């Protein structure tokens, strides 16, 4: 049965892998999106800044 | 009063009767007082953690242990709810330790059940080393005040030669 | 697959010593040596068993470390 | 010691792990949000002050 | 004068100390539950009171009760349950 109890823990060491890997993944993938959201942002800034400038001018 | 502080694998949930109920397996055949003690659900994050915390606790345990002693031989020489014949285990919040286990529970106003267990370590920690060295100041005053006294008091005491 | 190797004097208390730190966590795997030779200490041919544990914190790496230095064993490398 | 002993002793050894593993991947991912939005103000901030100079 | 206030700083003090001592020691019983044990963290804790002379029995009642469950790998090192001393 030792062989069943080896195969058993690898499994579990497997999963643990899957998991962090995983939620790395993720977090590297929310960061993208932060990015992307951030630069929206931005350009919404620059479309104002750029109005008022041309009210100005 | 000395206590057992024993914890079984409490698979089912007739192990309450059966530490407690059913005289084949209670102890001292459900003669002995066996009282359920009332944790928190606190988690063990890692093994690794785990046996740290086994370590840390085993010597914070020694060290508060060490202190209520001083603190109650402190007491006792003050003669104050307790003496060397009486009263020589301390009260928990003013009862003693039967009443208190009899109502135990770990205590949220000492560290919150929120807290990880380093932190709750920690906390606890923390406060005993400062009881302690609230005590040694205490205790340095008294003593101060009881070594200058007793030596005023014998200064005009003794025969004519030195009286 | 793999052989590790001890004395095997008291097996039967390294391996309580090794619960004792921590009960019943980790598989304990068993291997033997078929007609072992000359022991490199004992000078002598006995037979030679061991059981070896991987574990994933450090502290029980420690603590086997100093079990198996205490204990009559050659669990070395990784 | 039997074989169900054994077993037990192995469903021990997975619940740790798996424990840890999960505990693990939920502080990952509670920093990862954290980082997320400390990022995200760090350069937004960064460059809405320049675009004002600019500006 | 300071006595007077002193000892019952000291008596409160002490009370709070002794409950830090139930405390941290249930929590070390908690632990060391956990890791002999595993998880889920459902143990049957009790805090026992002997009788007088009954040392025997209960590490008979104690040991049946709970040495055919577990294994032989579990005195002062291998004990069937969690068991700390209360000096009091």
């Amino acid at each position: 049965s030792q062989s069943q109890g080896i195969q058993q823990l690898l499994q579990a060491e497997k999963r643990a892998a899957e998991k962090v890997a995983d939620a790395r993944k993720r977090k590297a993938r929310r960061l993208k999106q932060a990015k992307e959201e951030a630069q929206m942002e931005v350009e919404q800034y620059r479309r104002e800044r750029e109005q008022e400038f041309q009210s100005k001018q | 009063t000395e206590f057992w502080l024993i914890s079984a694998p409490g698979e089912k949930t007739c192990q309450q009767t059966w530490e407690k109920l059913h005289a084949a397996t209670t102890k001292n055949n459900n003669l002995a007082v066996s009282s359920k003690f009332n944790i928190p659900d606190l988690k063990v994050g890692t093994l690794d953690v785990l046996v740290g915390l086994s370590d840390e606790l085993a010597k914070l345990d020694a060290f508060v242990e060490g202190v209520v002693k001083k603190v109650a031989q402190y007491m006792a020489d003050v003669l104050e709810d307790s003496k060397d014949k009486v009263q020589e285990n301390l009260l928990a919040s003013g009862v003693d330790l039967v009443t208190y286990i009899t109502r135990f529970q770990w205590d949220m106003a000492k560290y919150p059940i929120k807290q990880s267990l380093k932190n709750i370590s920690e906390i606890i920690a923390k406060g005993v080393t400062q009881i302690d060295n609230d005590l040694k100041s205490r205790a340095s005053a008294y003593n101060n005040l009881k070594g200058n006294l007793q030596n005023l008091e014998r200064k005009n005491a003794g025969s004519l030669l030195t009286r | 697959f793999v052989a590790g190797v001890i004395n095997r004097e008291r097996i039967p208390t390294f391996e309580r010593m090794l619960w004792r730190v921590c009960r019943g966590n980790v598989f304990l795997r068993q291997a033997e040596i078929e007609n072992p030779l000359e022991d490199p200490v004992t000078g002598d041919y006995v037979h030679k068993s061991v059981f070896i544990i991987f574990f994933q914190g450090d502290q029980l790496k420690n603590r086997v470390k100093k079990i198996c230095e205490g204990f009559r064993a050659s669990l070395y490398p990784c | 010691l039997s074989d169900a002993d054994v077993q037990k002793q192995i469903k021990h050894m997975m619940a740790f792990i798996e424990q840890e593993a999960n505990e693990k991947a939920e502080e990952i991912d509670a920093k990862a949000e954290e980082e997320f939005n400390i990022e995200k103000g760090r350069l937004v901030q960064t460059q809405r002050l320049k675009i004002m100079e600019y500006y | 004068k300071q006595f007077g206030p002193l000892v019952r700083w000291l008596k409160v003090n002490f009370s709070e100390a002794f409950i830090a001592w139930i405390h941290i020691k249930a929590l070390r019983v908690f632990v060391e539950s956990v890791l002999r044990y595993g998880l889920p963290v459902n143990f049957q804790a009790m805090l026992l009171q002997p009788n007088k002379k009954s040392v025997k029995k209960l590490r008979e009642v104690l040991h049946e009760l709970y040495k055919h469950l577990d294994s032989s790998a579990a005195q002062q090192e291998y004990y069937p349950y969690v068991y700390y001393k209360i000096d009091c």
